[PDB]
RNA sequence: AUACAUUUUUUGGCACGGACGGGAAGAG
RNA sequence: GAGACGUCGCGACCCUCGGAGUCGUUCUUGACUUGGUCGCUUGAUGUUUCUUCUUCCCGUUC
């Protein structure tokens, strides 16, 4: 501890003396408190080719991806749309990097492999089942009566084509799904933030911004911190 | 409403503010132009949520009912 | 009445700005003059098909700035009050 | 606010270098605070005179370089 | 009032250099300057944007069409600043 | 006395007689200069190898007098009074350079040292303060 | 560079400067204006022909604000 | 005797055409001001003497104007 | 001295062949008779004629040419 | 400051000064005109005095651009 | 001690094994 | 890649040859003055008109 300064100024060790969080987190993320989705709301407006969509309605859209089936059976747009798939890619990437960024201590490779194996062993194996329509396929966006026709459809030229073209997108969608699930608390936290700031006045919003800023450009250890003030129990 | 502009930008947008200079605060913004190489024909347009605009740019504003 | 006032009120906003020469400028508006001279911090200059150039502080002139692309979340009516 | 001190150039022939890589000649007859020029007529630079007297707008003047010393 | 204007005024007498919007550099003794940088100059050379140079007597220039003015480095000393 | 970020930050900085930084066993951590210098003065130090530089687009002059340079990993390079001993050790300079000085290095007394430098580093115009001539 | 409010407060800092023609003037801001005209202490015009940076040292320069596009900080004082 | 501003005033609720800094226009004049900004109805866009489109209700900015004509 | 305003007034009084040049536009000129006068260079000029410049003649009606895009006058 | 004379006056002024700077930088952190009076001469100024003395003793008669330079305080 | 847009500034006349580089030779 | 038109350099048979400085008044200030020519034997650079292939060598990238 404190290997950088003369005595006690910087908690960082000499080992990682040039380690800076602000080069990893933006100010609107507040070191993992929130995730900045305004940018993606912009890109989204660009994707839907209109303006009927508000920041909050956009977040309402994102919520779909917390569900195991909604993002699949009640899609914002047609899942074969280009603009849409591209957007989804960018967003997915963002959510994932944010996830591992905000939880350094957890083995990233472990998580990655876990998700990948879940994708191969369950997701692409008729993990989505309905008592009425049968088995849904992420790649062909169709259901199937029984598991039998489902299996003999996974060798057909159609499914070969699709699984061979839309593989990366399907996988990215899935990642967006599971990573957003793992970050439910952050998603909620941010949505809350949005509603708050939104219900502010001018002066209020300004002072709040001031606060986020100060938190952003402040030393991680203050010259006025405690060392050895332990209570008991 | 639609706005013609000095730099060949057809700004289809919802007006919010107005002044002496014909500067405008804009919502629901949809610009229209054409990024082209020589002998290239492309028609491009992008959505923007909120956008301030400067007045020298404005040539002719118009209202399509 | 005045958009200048509105501009002034917009403080500490991370915004894109567009010029008469088409340069896209991603930065935090620390201040703006009465004559629209934008003063940015944490600035990022990109052209409209080529590589990016980042800078700490940029004072852009009022005559150049075609369109300031505003933030995502913003209460406009409130801002417009005197 | 202040008047352009062109009283030295009064009643002398001047090359009015004007907007768009063009030129004008002619003897200086008058001017104002906006730097509009009133001058006896001469040619546009091979060469051809138009007008008896001429008035050049202020904005248009790049330069007014003296032909006579 | 503008300190650059003041500086320009001070530079009166001295050999200033002077480029325009056109990109046609001049060098000469600064005869007179005004609030609007309406410069007059004596004994003045005149470079074309392409390259070629032409001597000329008493050029006038209107500050609107002026781009930038180089003043001699002695004026850095005083007395305006 | 490692060449450190902290070291560079308290180092005399001035406009020389170009922007120059006044400066060690190993050249390292130059990132912290932020590519803001035209010249860097490393004279009278103990550097062994001219290596370890970050990408520095500004840097045009390197004064490396009285060090222990014995190997080489930019318009002017002054290496006076160092330890380059073999003509082949000067080979890496072919990849750079108009002003080169290698005086007071053992390599200087090697047969054909001047002609070797001229053919292998033709971009040099002034070598050891003498004009490289056509002949 | 520091986190200033205005241009006036950062007087005498070494400044990059862009102008409408595409040239880049670099030098210390000695004095500002109501119309953003700049006095530069040791001014160097740096231009780029349609390749690589062409360079010209000017000296003490009064620079008109009409032609000025934007200013950037090149270095600290002194 | 006839100045410009009064002429302009007179020409309200009447056909006018405008050139720019270039494309010709054609429409009925609604109103005008001191700055010479325009507001027209039944605007037709004469692209060098070719009516490309009929916009209808428009507002022309003053500084881009070249001349007015019937 | 003969001011510009005075000159303009004189021209108006006369009603003479005026040939106007356009600012930042070489190829075109105007030719008519001055009818109006303004505080700025703007005027109304009835019986105007657009001219393509010699590097003929074209039809044109009554016009006010705006003061900012004027260059030359002669009358 | 050291005064150098007996310098090859054919070198252009800016090149002379830059080689002078380079050569003398080896002794410590470091005026030359081509007038008739001052040609073939230069004044080299060092921050440290010990640097000036070392330079003087070590470069006395050093061949520079073909001629042996003469140095003095 | 008791503050604002109509000519000189900021309402603008703007816009339309495979590459790469250097140097040399030989041909059109 | 070639023709102008300029502007700053490698060599030389050539030419040429040796902020500072002064004063009034007072313990510190106010005034006044101030490389050129020829080659390149394939030096570097803008404007401005017209109309590439193959082979060998040296460096970056995959
Ligand atoms: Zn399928």
């Amino acid at each position: 501890s404190s290997s950088d300064p003369s005595r006690r100024t910087n908690i960082l060790s000499d080992r990682a003396r040039d380690l800076d969080l602000n080069e990893i987190f933006t100010r609107d993320e507040q070191y993992g408190e929130y995730m900045e989705l305004e940018q993606f709301h912009s890109l989204w407006l660009n994707v839907i080719k209109r303006g009927d969509c508000s920041l909050l309605q956009f977040l309402d859209i994102l919520e779909l991806f917390l569900d195991d089936e909604k993002y699949l059976l009640t899609p914002p747009m047609d899942r074969k749309n280009d603009r849409y798939m591209a957007f989804l890619l960018k967003l997915s990437k963002y959510v994932e990097t944010f996830f591992f960024k905000s939880y350094a201590l957890l083995d990233a490779a472990a998580v990655e492999n876990l998700i990948k194996s879940d994708f191969e062993h369950s997701y692409c194996r008729g993990s989505l089942r309905s008592e009425a329509k049968g088995i849904y396929c992420p790649f062909c966006s169709r259901w199937f009566k029984t598991s039998s026709v489902f299996e003999s459809h996974l060798v057909g030229k159609i499914h070969k084509k699709n699984e061979s073209k839309r593989r990366n997108f399907v996988y990215s969608e899935y990642k967006l799904h599971r990573y957003l699930k793992y970050l439910n608390d952050e998603f909620s936290r941010t949505r809350s933030f949005v509603e708050r700031k939104l219900a502010f006045t001018a002066n209020e919003r300004m002072a709040e911004m001031d606060i986020l800023t100060q938190k952003y450009e402040a030393p991680a250890y203050d010259s006025t911190e405690k060392e050895g003030a332990e209570q008991v129990d | 409403v639609i706005i013609s502009l000095r730099n060949n930008h057809k700004i289809i947008a919802r007006v919010k503010a107005f002044d002496r200079h014909c500067n405008m605060v804009l919502e629901n913004v949809k610009e229209l132009w054409t990024e082209k190489k020589g002998k290239n024909v492309i028609n491009r347009e992008r959505f923007i949520s909120k956008l301030f605009l400067r007045g020298d740019s404005v040539i002719v504003v118009l209202k399509t009912p | 009445m005045k958009l200048v006032n509105f501009l002034k009120k917009l403080r500490n906003e991370q915004v894109t700005i567009e010029l008469k020469n088409g340069t896209t400028v991603w930065g935090t508006l620390q201040s703006v003059s009465p004559q629209m001279n934008a003063i940015l911090t944490d600035v990022k200059l990109t052209l409209p098909s080529d590589n990016i150039a980042s800078l700490q502080y940029i004072n852009i002139r009022g005559n150049t700035i075609r369109q300031i692309i505003l933030p995502d979340s913003l209460n406009l009516d409130s801002l417009l009050v005197d | 606010v202040s008047t352009p001190e062109l009283k030295k150039y009064m009643d002398k022939k001047i090359l009015l270098n004007i907007n768009g890589s063009r030129k004008v000649a002619g003897i200086l007859r008058g001017y104002d605070i906006f730097l509009n020029v009133v001058l006896d007529d001469a040619m546009e630079i091979n060469n051809h005179q138009l007008g008896l007297q001429t008035v050049i707008r202020g904005n248009s003047i790049i330069s007014l370089e003296a032909l006579d010393a | 009032n503008g300190i650059p204007v003041k500086l320009l005024n001070e530079a009166q007498g001295h050999i200033v250099s002077l480029e325009l919007t056109t990109g046609a550099t001049y060098r000469g003794k600064l005869v007179e300057s005004e609030d609007s940088m309406n410069v007059q100059l004596r004994d003045v050379i005149a470079t074309e944007p392409q390259g070629a140079v032409t001597h000329m007597d008493q050029i006038f220039v209107r500050g609107s069409q002026i781009k930038f003015i180089v003043v001699p480095d002695l004026l850095k000393n005083a007395p305006l600043f | 006395m490692k060449f450190t970020p902290s070291i560079v930050i308290d180092a005399p900085q001035y406009y020389v007689d170009d922007l120059q930084l006044e400066t060690e066993s190993m050249p390292s951590s130059l990132k912290h200069l932020t590519k803001p210098t035209h010249i860097l003065d490393l004279t009278n130090n103990d550097l062994i190898m001219i290596p370890d530089l970050s990408r520095r687009d500004d840097i045009h002059t390197l004064l490396l007098g009285r060090n222990n340079i014995v190997e080489v990993d930019v318009q002017n390079l002054t290496l006076s009074n160092n330890s380059i001993r073999r003509f082949e050790d000067l080979q890496r300079l072919r990849r750079a350079l108009k002003n080169l000085t290698l005086i007071g290095n053992q390599v200087c007394h090697l047969a054909n040292y001047r002609e070797h430098v001229l053919r292998l580093v033709p971009h040099l115009e002034t070598l050891d303060f003498q004009n490289v001539t056509a002949e | 560079v520091a986190h200033s409010s205005r241009l006036a407060n950062l007087i005498d800092y070494k400044l990059r400067v862009l102008t409408q023609d595409g040239r880049v003037y670099i030098g210390q801001l000695m004095a500002f204006d109501k119309h953003m005209n700049l006095v530069l202490n040791e001014c160097i015009e740096e231009r780029v022909p349609k390749i690589k940076v062409e360079k010209r040292v000017l000296g003490l320069t009064i620079l008109r604000g009409e032609q000025i596009l934007s200013t950037v900080v090149e270095d600290k004082p002194l | 005797p006839v100045n410009p501003k009064p002429f302009l005033k007179g020409l309200v609720n009447h056909r006018v055409g405008v050139k720019l800094k270039s494309t010709e226009y054609r429409g009925t004049l609604v109103s005008t001001d001191n700055y010479f900004n325009l507001q027209l109805n039944e605007a037709e866009e004469f692209v060098a003497g070719v009516s490309h489109g009929t916009l209808g209700e428009i507002f022309i900015r003053c500084n881009n104007v070249l001349y007015i004509r019937e | 001295m003969v001011p510009p305003i005075n000159c303009i007034f004189n021209f108006l009084q006369q009603q003479t062949p005026v040939t106007i040049w356009l600012f930042e536009q070489i190829g075109i000129r105007i030719k008519g008779k001055i009818v109006g006068f303004d505080e700025f260079m703007n005027v109304v000029i009835d019986e105007a004629v657009e001219i393509p410049v010699n590097s003929k003649g074209t039809p044109l009606g009554k016009i006010l040419l705006k003061g900012d895009n004027i260059t030359l006058i002669t009358s | 400051t050291l005064y150098v004379s007996q310098l090859n006056e054919k070198i252009n002024m800016q090149r002379l000064r830059v080689n002078l700077f380079l050569l003398f930088a080896t002794f410590g952190e470091v005026v030359s005109m081509n007038f008739k009076k001052q040609r073939g001469q230069a004044f080299i100024t060092m921050r440290t005095i010990d640097q000036a003395s070392l330079a003087q003793i070590s470069l006395n008669g050093e061949r520079f651009f073909g001629k042996p330079l003469k140095v003095e305080f």
